[PDB]
C-alpha cells in the first residue's frame, strides 16, 4: 500500500528488441506490449518482447487486438516459458521521452488490469553507444495525494533515482507521474558472446589477417614530420619570450605507435611466415 | 603464531614475580584467549581473600573482552564470594551502575528539537529527525521531549513509523529488568494493532534494548517469532532476535533463523540474514559459511542478497588473513 | 559496519546505539559503597562545560584528554587501587 525506490531489469534482448522496433517505425510512432515477470515490489523484470501490429489509430488503448495477443501468448507458452505482459512501450519522436492524455489513458487501463503496467518511451534520439534514450514512467492516482507520493527508505537508491532528476518537458508534465529506476539485467553469457563479437566483428581484430601498411606510410610519416617541423616554432618562440609574468603540441605519440608497429611487423615478415 | 607463544611466555615471567599483578595478566584473558587461565587465577584470589582485586579484575575484563569466552570463564568460576564474582562476571551490573550514572547526569537541549521541528520538510526527513532524537537520549529514558507533540509519530507512512517505535526502544537502553513492562506501555496492540510495522518495531525495540544483553529474552523472542506472521512482522523481530543473542553461537536460534533464510522471502528474508550473520558471530564455522554462501547465489531476490553480503562478511572475522579461502571465492 | 550498511536501508541506523560507550570515569570502593572523590584536573574547565585550573564531580561528562589529565585525590582516606591514568571503572579501597 506504498511506494518505494523500486527498480526494472530490462534484459538486453528486450533492449534490443525495443530499440530496433522503434526505429522501424520512427514516423508511424510505433507501439508495443512486453512479457514481464514479478518477483517482488521492491523489483520487477522483463525478459520478452513482441510488436502490436501497426494501426492509424496509434498508440489508443483499441491498438491492441486481444486475438493478436492471445495467439502470441499461446505459441509462446508452446515454445519457451512465456510471462503475463507487464506493461507497454512506445517511441515518443517528438523530443525525449513524455507523456500524453491518451497514453496515461493506456496505462490506467493497464493498471486496472494489474498492478504496475509500467510505460516505457523510447526515441530515435541515440548515439552509437551513449544515449540509451529509453526511460520508464508511472502514473500517480489522484486519490492518495494527500499521502506521500513515493515513501522513501533508502538513501543511497533514492539518490540515485534523483540523479537522473527530471527533462524539461518532463516537469511540463511530470505530474499523475513518477519515473521508475531502471537498469540493464545481468548479463555474462550474452556479455562474454558479445565480447567475443566485438574482437573478431564489431572492430578488425580478425587475428589472421590483423597484419598500405609499409605504401603509404612513407606519405603519412612525411605528413606528420612536416607539421611537427612547423610547429617547432612556436615553442621556439616561447622560449624567446621573456619571463613577462602554443608549444604543446605532442603529434609525437601517434608517430611512437604507428612506427614502431611497422617496425614490429618485421615479427611478421621474417619469423611467422617461412 | 610467534604473537601467542612470546605472550604465554611473558606472562609466565609476569606471575614469576612476587605479586601477579593482574593488570599484565589479563593478557592472557584478553590477547591470548586463556578463559580457563583467568577462572584459576580468579580461584587464587577467591581463596586467597582479596576480592578488591578479583573484581578489579573481572570488572576490567567485562568491559574489555569478548563474551564468547567470558561465557566458559564464568562457567569454570561456577564449577558469598562465589556468588559475588558470578554477579559481577554476571548479567551486567556494570551496565546497571553505568545506566545510573547516564540518568543522574543528562545535558540535552529541547531548542536544537524545536529547531528541527520548526524546519519540518514534510517528507523522508521525518525519519532523520526521529534517529536524530533517538541518538540524542540514547538509553536517557526520557522521552518527554516526543511525548510533549504527539504529532512527529503520527504523521508517517507504515514503515517509518517502524523506524520510529524502534526509536523510542532506543531511548529506552540498559533497563532490561522493566523493559518488558515499559515496552508493554506503548505495545503494538496498545498502540496500534492494526498498524503491524509497530507490531514488529516492538520486538525490535525489545531486542534493541538488550544488545549483547543474554537473558530470557533471548528465549521469548525465539517463541515470539515462532508465533507470528512470516513476513509482515517477522523482519523486526527476527532482527531484533539475532542482536539480543549476538555472538552466543546458539543452535536454538541458528535453527530459526536458517528457516527463515530458507522461508524464500524477501520482506523480512534480508533481515534474517543479517541475524542469522549476527550471531554466528566471528565462529568461523564452516557449515555455516557455506550455508550463506549456496543460498545466496540460489535465490533471485535483491533484497535477501543484499542482506545477506553483509550477513556473510559478518559471520566470520577477526581472523586476519585466514579465511583467505572464503575471500577469494567471494572476490571472483 | 551497519551504519555504513544503512545506505541501502534506512531502519538500520538504530544499530550505532551499540558504538555508544561514555567517557565517564567510574569509581566505587566496596560492592555498592559510592565513593566521595572528587578528582581536581588541575585544567581550565572549559572543555568540561560544554553545553582557575580545577575540577571535581561519581562518573561525569570528562573526555580522555581530559581524563589523562585528571589529578587523583589523595587528600581522602580511601584512594583507588589502580591509577587514574585513563577513565573506565576503578575501584577504591
Amino acid at each position: 500500500a506504498v511506494d518505494t525506490a523500486e527498480q526494472v531489469y530490462i534484459s538486453s534482448l528486450a533492449l534490443l528488441k525495443m530499440l530496433k522496433h522503434g526505429r522501424a517505425g520512427v514516423p508511424m510512432e510505433v507501439m508495443g506490449l512486453m512479457l514481464g515477470e514479478f518477483v517482488d515490489d521492491y523489483t520487477v523484470r522483463v525478459i520478452d518482447v513482441f510488436a502490436m501490429p501497426q494501426s492509424g489509430t496509434g498508440v489508443s488503448v483499441e491498438a491492441v487486438d486481444p486475438v493478436f495477443q492471445a495467439k502470441m501468448l499461446d505459441m509462446l507458452k508452446q515454445t519457451g516459458r512465456p510471462e503475463m505482459v507487464v506493461g507497454w512501450y512506445h517511441s515518443h519522436p517528438g523530443f525525449g521521452c513524455w507523456l500524453s492524455g491518451v497514453d496515461i489513458n493506456t496505462q490506467q487501463s493497464f493498471e486496472a488490469l494489474s498492478e504496475r503496467a509500467v510505460a516505457v518511451v523510447v526515441d530515435p534520439i541515440q548515439s552509437v553507444k551513449g544515449k540509451v534514450v529509453i526511460d520508464a514512467f508511472r502514473l500517480i492516482n489522484a486519490n492518495m495525494m494527500v499521502l506521500g507520493h513515493e515513501p522513501r527508505q533508502t538513501t543511497s537508491n533514492l539518490g540515485h533515482l534523483n540523479k537522473p532528476s527530471i527533462q524539461a518537458l518532463i516537469h511540463g508534465l511530470n505530474r499523475h507521474y513518477y519515473s521508475i529506476t531502471i537498469n540493464y539485467r545481468k548479463n555474462e553469457l550474452e556479455q562474454k558472446m558479445l565480447l567475443n563479437l566485438h574482437k573478431k566483428s564489431w572492430m578488425e581484430g580478425l587475428t589472421l589477417q590483423d597484419y598500405v601498411v609499409k605504401e603509404m606510410l612513407e606519405l603519412a610519416k612525411n605528413y606528420n614530420k612536416a607539421v611537427e617541423e612547423e610547429d617547432k616554432m612556436t615553442p621556439e618562440q616561447l622560449a624567446i619570450k621573456n619571463v613577462g609574468k602554443r608549444h604543446l603540441e605532442e603529434h609525437v605519440d601517434v608517430l611512437m605507435t604507428s612506427n614502431i608497429v611497422q617496425c614490429l611487423a618485421a615479427m611478421l615478415d621474417t619469423v611467422v611466415f617461412k | 603464531q610467534f604473537r601467542n607463544k612470546v605472550l604465554r611466555v611473558l606472562v609466565k615471567i609476569y606471575m614469576n614475580l612476587e605479586k601477579p599483578d593482574f593488570i599484565n595478566v589479563c593478557q592472557c584473558l584478553i590477547f591470548l584467549d586463556d578463559p580457563q587461565a583467568v577462572s584459576d587465577i580468579l580461584e587464587k584470589l577467591v581463596k586467597e581473600d582479596n576480592l578488591l582485586m578479583a573484581y578489579q579484575i573481572c570488572f576490567d575484563l567485562y568491559e574489555s573482552a569478548s563474551q564468547q569466552f567470558l561465557s566458559s570463564v564464568i562457567q569454570n568460576l561456577r564449577t558469598d564470594q562465589t556468588l559475588k564474582m558470578i554477579k559481577i562476571l554476571s548479567g551486567e551490573m556494570a551496565i546497571e551502575l553505568h545506566l545510573q550514572f547516564l540518568i543522574r547526569n543528562n545535558n540535552t537541549d529541547l531548542m536544537i528539537l524545536k529547531n528541527t521541528k520548526d524546519a519540518v520538510r514534510n517528507s523522508v526527513c521525518h525519519t532523520a529527525t526521529v534517529i536524530a532524537n533517538s541518538f540524542m537520549h540514547c538509553g536517557t529514558t526520557s522521552d518527554q521531549f516526543l511525548r510533549d507533540n504527539l504529532e512527529w509519530l503520527a504523521r508517517a507512512t507504515n514503515w517509518a513509523k517502524f523506524t520510529a517505535t524502534a526509536s523510542l526502544g532506543v531511548i529506552h537502553k540498559g533497563h532490561e529488568k522493566e523493559a518488558l513492562q515499559l515496552m508493554a506501555t506503548y505495545l503494538p496492540k496498545d498502540t496500534s494493532p492494526g498498524s503491524a510495522y509497530q507490531e514488529g518495531g516492538g520486538l525490535y525495540a525489545l531486542g534493541l534494548i538488550h544488545a549483547n544483553h543474554g537473558g530470557d529474552i533471548i528465549d521469548y523472542l525465539l517463541n515470539q517469532l515462532k508465533n507470528a506472521s512470516n513476513d509482515i512482522v517477522r523482519h523486526g523481530g527476527s532482527l531484533g532476535l539475532g542482536l539480543a543473542a549476538m555472538g552466543t553461537a546458539r543452535q536454538d536460534v541458528y535453527d530459526l533463523l536458517k528457516t527463515n533464510l530458507y522461508q524464500d522471502d524477501a520482506v523480512t528474508g534480508e533481515a534474517a540474514g543479517l541475524a542469522l550473520g549476527l550471531v554466528m558471530l566471528g565462529s568461523k564455522n564452516a557449515q555455516a559459511i557455506e550455508d550463506m554462501v549456496g543460498y545466496a547465489q540460489e535465490t533471485q531476490h535483491e533484497k535477501i542478497l543484499r542482506g545477506l553480503a553483509v550477513g556473510i562478511a559478518l559471520v566470520m572475522y577477526g581472523r586476519m588473513e585466514e579465511a583467505d579461502a572464503l575471500i577469494e571465492s567471494l572476490c571472483r | 559496519l551497519v551504519f555504513t550498511q544503512f545506505w541501502f536501508w534506512f531502519p538500520l541506523s538504530h544499530f550505532l546505539s551499540l558504538a555508544y560507550t561514555p567517557t565517564c570515569v567510574i569509581g566505587l570502593n566496596k560492592d555498592l559503597k559510592m565513593p566521595k572523590v572528587q578528582y581536581k584536573s588541575n585544567c581550565k574547565p572549559s572543555t568540561f562545560a560544554y553545553p582557575t585550573a580545577k575540577a571535581k564531580k561519581n562518573p561525569a561528562r570528562v573526555m580522555p584528554a581530559q581524563l589523562k589529565v585528571l589529578t587523583m585525590p589523595e587528600t581522602c582516606r580511601y584512594q583507588p587501587f589502580k591509577p587514574l591514568s585513563i577513565g573506565g571503572i576503578i575501584i577504591l579501597k
